[PDB]
């Protein structure tokens, strides 16, 4: 019963049925169930790029902090998608912007190596910090100069 | 260290992520999702020697992605993951590998093909046509099977040293 309506929650976020996810939250169900990977509807809002089921989730309670069994948050997903909006609204919740993922990519390099340059704009913005360490060794920068991007590099200095 | 820049392709649900995972995490996955393309750094130990692999999973269907051409652009080895239960990804084997021919412009290609789910017992594919066509295109064939775990460090040993004697 819990377990089939969690699924049933994440796969109407997973899907985008705004009307499905209402009728699931209004039914009982957990705001802050995970998959096996660890992926809570959070997640799957923000990487679908459903903005609505997200900011009904964030208003429900979800966990915005939480992260899977990577450590991603639904920030770092948000940024990776390259969605502009649900990077703002996520930011605006007080999201945890120098989150780091079991490789301790902060949603900036995640941004960085995508391709993103508004999304990258925009975490600076908020306050992220252009100088972090991934376990790696490799900073914003060192990802821009991999990637050979001029723009993303003139955006980060 | 050498940071090899791992790709890992194939058809929907052959279980790339799969693989993936259990090579990093060393847990087996019974669900993912199906639209997560994210790079995975892992350290390995391959001869005595330390190594660093950048392993890519593509695993979106959009037509343009700058970061993902540039991957592959950058790849220096490919995983061709199929099911062994599935005709089609194994048809379509061939059509990935002609993509990444075309696009990294180059005869040798660093390639591996895997056969997921050995587990199984419902084999679709046989191993006698697998290993022909692997034959064919002179890459070596590993079967895998990320549920128990078996053949996984294998087959991407297996394609680390194929990059290395493409190098060298
Ligand atoms: C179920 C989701 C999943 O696992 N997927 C794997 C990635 N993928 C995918 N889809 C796709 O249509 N192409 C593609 C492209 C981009 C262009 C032309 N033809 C195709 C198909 C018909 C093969 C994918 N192409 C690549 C790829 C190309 O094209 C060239 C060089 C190297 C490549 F890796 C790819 F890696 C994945 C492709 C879908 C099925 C989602
Ligand atoms: N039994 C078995 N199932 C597998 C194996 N690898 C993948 N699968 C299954 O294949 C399904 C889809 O795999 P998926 O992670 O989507 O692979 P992807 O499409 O390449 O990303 C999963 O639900 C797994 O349960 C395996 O080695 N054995
Ligand atoms: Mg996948």
């Amino acid at each position: 019963r819990k377990e089939e309506l969690d699924k049933k929650l994440l796969e109407a976020a997973r899907a985008g049925q705004d009307d499905e996810v209402a009728a699931l939250l209004a039914k009982g169900a957990d705001v802050n169930a995970h998959d096996t990977f660890g992926f809570t509807p959070l997640h799957l809002a923000a990487l679908y790029g459903h903005l609505e089921i997200v900011e009904v989730l964030l208003k429900r309670g979800a966990d915005i902090n939480a992260d899977d069994s990577y450590g991603r948050t639904p920030l770092h997903l948000a940024a990776m998608r390259g969605h502009l909006e649900i990077v703002e609204l996520l930011l605006r919740w007080g999201a945890d912007v120098n989150a780091a993922d079991e490789e301790g990519r902060t949603p900036l390099h995640l941004a960085a190596k995508r391709g993103h340059l508004e999304i990258v704009e925009v975490l600076l913005k908020n306050g992220a910090d252009v100088n972090a360490q991934d376990k790696f060794g490799k900073t914003a920068f060192d990802i821009s100069i991999d990637n050979g991007n001029e723009d993303l590099a003139e955006i980060l200095q | 260290m050498t940071e090899y820049k791992l790709v890992v392709v194939g058809a929907c649900g052959v279980g790339k992520s799969a693989l993936t995972i259990q090579l990093i995490q060393n847990h087996f996955v019974d669900e993912y999702d199906p639209t997560i393309e994210d790079s995975y750094r892992k350290q390995v130990v391959i001869d005595g020697e330390t190594c660093l692999l950048d392993i890519l999973d593509t695993a979106g269907q959009e037509e343009y992605s700058a970061m993902r051409d540039q991957y592959m652009r950058t790849g220096e080895g490919f995983l061709c993951v199929f099911a062994i239960n599935n005709t089609k990804s194994f048809e379509d084997i061939h059509h990935y590998r002609e993509q990444i021919k075309r696009v990294k412009d180059s005869e040798d290609v660093p390639m591996v093909l895997v056969g997921n789910k050995c587990d199984l017992p419902s084999r679709t594919v046989d191993t006698k046509q697998a290993q022909d066509l692997a034959r064919s295109y002179g890459i070596p064939f590993i079967e895998t099977s990320a549920k128990t775990r078996q053949g996984v460090d294998d087959a991407f040993y297996t394609l680390v040293r194929e990059i290395r004697k493409h190098k060298e």
